[PDB]
């Protein structure tokens, strides 16, 4: 499917490579500052209506990175000493470039990014930041109606820019049709999922890369009114039998 | 006695005829000769049960008569049941499956072999060397010591195993060339398998049990171990968090054994938070496993949120699979490893609602004078900590043991504990530099004791390519030796290595100061092939080479370690240190293995320059340069007093190599007789596509300057 990618060109270092709950938070608060609570309510409606955003991922030059689907972890066996070393380094990798992501979805053989375009510098005093590489940045994907993108997501992102600037282009991901899909966002599942990593925030989130079977995720409102985004950004994924 | 305890002890003593034949005591074959030894032992001290266990060494004509003559009523055992026990134990022997003098050959290097000695963590390090015959005398001494211990033993698998472990650990269970299985391991694994068939209920078979999936391999593995131990708000505490994990795993393993009825012989291995158990495949058992797995996850999930998880799985297996046809056993494990990986990608999927400190401080504080812990009910006076299924009551020197089971530390001798208390030994690497107060030393104190700079030393270490090693094991008894020997290196001998033992074996290693009597070192965790140790940086730097060398010897030079070293400001938080040495460790494992991350460094990113050093590289480098510039005990050589900058100049010159390796200025740049190795341009290295000598030197210089400052 084709999606709007929103590139974040950073002016200076980052402290969060933000995931989708926080991106929605930021955009929700930004929408209220620009248009008032009614619009936030219109945004939540678009999102419950079908619109989705991913978590943010690194990019470098014209290379887009995506999260390794956990579907391949149980399938790596599909030399004796060559298999042992590689299996572990591939189990460790958190990202894949778009080309090898597409492969990993169809369970075909694929490779790992050699160098990844960011480094967590943790200077002592102690707290840390993310150093981006040259022409390197973070992006996230929007799927949904354009009028919602232009009407809410675009303006919000401009406002949040003023630590970065923003640009966005069409982006295509080829993905196998299947009963099973990866999440490109962190989600609050509705049903118990197939493969996952838990994320703790307090709230329990399925991680990016987890696999679900027809699970849209959900939103939650709370009183501290503020919405927390836990919707799933599904791409189809081929699973091994097991 | 009952049928279960008999069938346990039966498989356990089946092949006890071996050590008596080899001593030359009775003149039969080992089958004949083992019967007579127990029977003679039954007559001594009048415990007739041994004569009931003497039948395991031996058309069912005489056999039925000879059992009949012993009264089954006296032990309340059915005559038909006794025959079932004999045939069951007969089979167990085959599934876990000549000169008298041959020794046991090392599972790490089948070419070298073990000198007869008994298991003792104080006396000496087991080192496989040259093949010597073991005299008939030494087996005689063995068999007497053995006989005396069996006399006073209480006849419960938990009281038998420890005397068999002491004496029979270093005897070849079969006296053939390249035989690698410890007798003790074969015996427990025969007791293990035989009890599984009995709990299985198979009977009157002579492959229903053998070619039928009547067994259960159960692998239990914790995930989140280091997230649970480190990543805290103090070493005293950090030692209790590691101590607390060991009890939690025991609390589960024992409950599994308790509820399936099994004995500790069914525990193949239990280290590094990884356990395996052979069991029965009855629908009652899978139910009890399923009931237990959920309760442990619920309590573990409630106690530490998502921090620590217990993945448990089990594969139905048969007797075929316990051995090689055309390696099945490995294949039966591989399919279970898969179930186990998949389960780690479903953390806490046994909680449907998932999608809707002071005690440890006292425990760390009272950590020094305790002999063990009692596994009682949760609501019980004196319980200091609690695991999923049970409370744990610290058992002190003067005090009384409390509990159905008692867990005692670093000893195979029960000592004065009750007759009805199940004895469970556990070993742990618990060295610690004692402070002036009887308490363990602090990061601050440890960092003060260093030579030169006042840094805390940290090392994390791992054995390379262990999975491939443990997969190559053909049989249960082989896997049992492999794991027990491996675990005992870290849990048994790292303390020794720290105290300064095994000098002649270890040799000259890199070092900054004369090795102390009370070294400023504290083990955090060490066992099942991984370890985390802290102390005065220079003592930690040296202990890395001491441990790699001992380990090289302990194996046949056939297994290697990877280590990452860190030298931190004493104020640096614990979790950060873990993160950096972790990063440094799996950098060394990533640049090849068998290499050590000595100290952080600056290098060219031309993919031709490794941060790590192969051990023998760094060792040779230290042997070369350090004696020319360093005098020892935090003192530079006298010639270089008022020439200390010369060393700093070399570090700056290396930088110009780091700027660009290709620029030849560091040639331009170069008493001149000191460091001749760095002046020339290396030609073979250019051809080999390798770094210039200059690149490597900083690993020595930065360590010396650190000690000299």
């Amino acid at each position: 499917p084709k999606f709007i990618a929103v590139k974040l060109i950073p002016k200076g270092p980052f402290r969060d490579i933000p995931r989708a709950d926080t991106l929605f938070g930021a955009i929700g608060n930004a929408i209220s500052a620009i248009h008032g609570q009614s619009a936030v309510e219109e945004l939540v409606d678009a999102f419950v209506g079908g619109a989705r955003i991913s978590s943010a991922f690194p990019y470098s030059g014209d290379t887009y990175y995506l999260p390794k689907p956990l579907s391949v972890e149980p399938a790596l066996e599909g030399d004796e000493e060559e298999r042992y070393t590689t299996a572990k380094r591939l189990r460790k990798a958190k990202y894949l470039d778009l080309k090898n992501f597409e492969l990993a979805l169809r369970l075909r053989p694929f490779t790992i990014p050699e160098e990844i375009p960011y480094a967590r510098v943790d200077v002592p005093r102690f707290w840390e930041e993310i150093r981006f590489r040259e022409k390197s940045g973070v992006y996230f994907l929007y799927s949904g109606p354009r009028e919602v993108f232009d009407g809410y997501i675009a303006p919000a992102m401009r406002f949040l820019g003023d630590l970065f600037e923003v640009e966005f282009h069409e982006m295509k991901i080829d993905a196998p049709g299947s009963e099973y899909s990866v999440t490109l966002s962190n989600a609050l599942p509705t049903k118990t999922p197939v493969l996952w990593r838990l994320l703790r925030k307090r709230m329990t989130f399925i991680a990016e890369g987890s696999i679900v079977k027809n699970d849209p995720g959900g939103m939650e409102r709370l009183e501290l009114e503020v919405y927390v985004y836990g919707l799933t950004f599904p791409l189809g994924v081929e699973l091994p039998e097991g | 006695m009952e049928i279960d305890e008999l069938t346990a002890l039966g498989g356990l003593l089946h092949d006890i005829g071996k050590p008596v034949q080899r001593a030359g005591l009775y003149s039969g074959d080992h089958s004949t000769q083992g019967a007579r030894f127990l029977r003679d032992l039954a007559e001594n001290t009048g415990r007739a049960e041994y004569e009931l266990l003497s039948l395991f060494s031996e058309n069912d004509e005489l056999m039925i008569r000879r059992i009949k003559e012993l009264s089954p009523e006296r032990f309340g055992l059915t005559m038909e049941d006794v025959l079932n026990a004999l045939w069951i134990v007969y089979e167990a022997d085959n599934l876990a499956s000549p000169q008298a003098s041959r020794p046991l050959y090392s599972v790490f290097n089948p070419g070298k072999a073990y000198p007869w000695a008994e298991l003792d963590f104080e006396k000496e390090l087991p080192v496989p060397g040259d093949v010597f015959s073991i005299r008939s005398q030494d087996y005689r001494e063995l068999v007497k010591r053995l006989w005396e211990e069996l006399s006073k033993a209480k006849l419960r698998s938990d009281r038998l195993l420890p005397v068999l472990e002491k004496y029979l650990t270093f005897v070849s269970s079969v006296t053939s060339e390249g035989n690698i299985i410890s007798l003790y391991d074969h015996m427990r694994m025969t007791s293990a398998i035989a009890l599984a068939m009995l709990r299985a209920g198979c009977t009157a078979e002579d492959g229903r049990c053998r070619k039928e999936k009547r067994f259960l391999l159960i692998e239990g593995d914790f995930s989140g171990i280091q997230d649970f131990i480190y990543r805290v708000s103090t070493l005293k505490y950090l030692r209790a968090r590691s101590a607390y994990l060991e009890l939690i795993g025991w609390d589960v393993v024992l409950e599994i054994l308790s509820r399936l009825g099994l004995t500790r012989a069914n525990v193949v291995f239990n280290a590094g938070g990884h356990f395996m158990i052979i069991a029965q495949n009855t629908p009652d058992a899978v139910k009890e496993l399923e009931e237990i797995r959920a309760k442990a996850v619920e309590w573990l999930y409630r106690e530490f949120e998502s921090d620590l998880y217990l993945a448990i799985e089990w594969e139905p297996v048969s007797g075929r699979e316990f051995g090689r046809e055309g390696n099945l056993f490995a294949e039966a494990r591989k399919r279970l490893k898969h179930k186990l990986t998949v389960r780690k990608l479903k953390r806490f999927g046994e909680i449907k609602g998932l999608f809707e400190c002071n005690r440890l401080v006292s425990l760390g504080g009272n950590l020094p004078k305790l002999l063990g812990f009692g596994r009682t009910a949760k609501n019980d006076a004196g319980v200091l900590v609690e695991g999923p299924f049970s409370g744990f009551v610290p058992y002190l020197q003067g005090g009384r043991p409390v509990g159905e089971q008692i867990l005692v530390k670093n000893t195979l001798n029960p000592g004065e504990i009750p007759e009805s208390a199940q004895f469970v030994p556990y070993f742990v690497a618990d060295y610690f530099k004692k402070d002036p107060k009887g308490g363990v030393a602090t990061f601050e104190e440890l960092s003060m004791a260093s030579t030169g700079t006042r840094r805390l030393g940290v090392m994390k270490g791992d054995v390379d390519r262990l999975g491939e090693f443990f997969s190559s094991m053909d049989s249960p008894s082989k896997l049992a030796t492999a794991s027990r020997f491996m675990d005992y290196f870290f849990k048994g001998y790292i303390g020794a290595i720290i105290e300064g033992k095994f000098g002649y074996i270890i040799g000259d290693v890199p070092s900054l100061r004369d090795w102390p009597e009370e070294p400023d070192i504290v083990v955090v965790y060490a066992g099942g092939d991984d370890f985390f140790i802290v102390g005065a940086w220079d003592q930690i730097f040296e202990l890395a080479f001491r441990v790699r060398r001992a380990f090289n010897a302990y194996t046949g030079g056939k297994l290697t370690l990877s280590v990452g070293l860190g030298y931190f400001d004493e104020r640096t938080p614990i979790y950060r240190m873990a993160d950096v040495v972790s990063e440094r460790l799996d950098t060394a494992k990533d640049e090849g293995r068998n290499r050590v991350f000595v100290v952080g460094r600056s290098r060219p990113l031309d993919g031709k320059h490794k941060l790590s050093y192969e051990w023998n590289h760094y060792e040779e480098l230290w042997r070369t340069y350090a004696p020319r510039i360093y005098a020892g005990n935090g003192r530079l050589k006298g010639k270089l007093e008022s020439k200390k900058g010369l060393l700093w100049k070399l570090l700056e010159i290396r930088e110009l190599y780091v700027r660009d390796p290709n620029d030849v200025r560091w040639a331009y740049l170069t008493l001149s007789d000191l460091f001749p190795e760095l002046v020339g341009i290396d030609t073979k290295a250019v051809e080999r596509k390798e770094p210039q000598p200059v690149y490597w030197v900083d690993g020595v210089l930065k360590i010396v300057l650190m000690a000299v400052r």
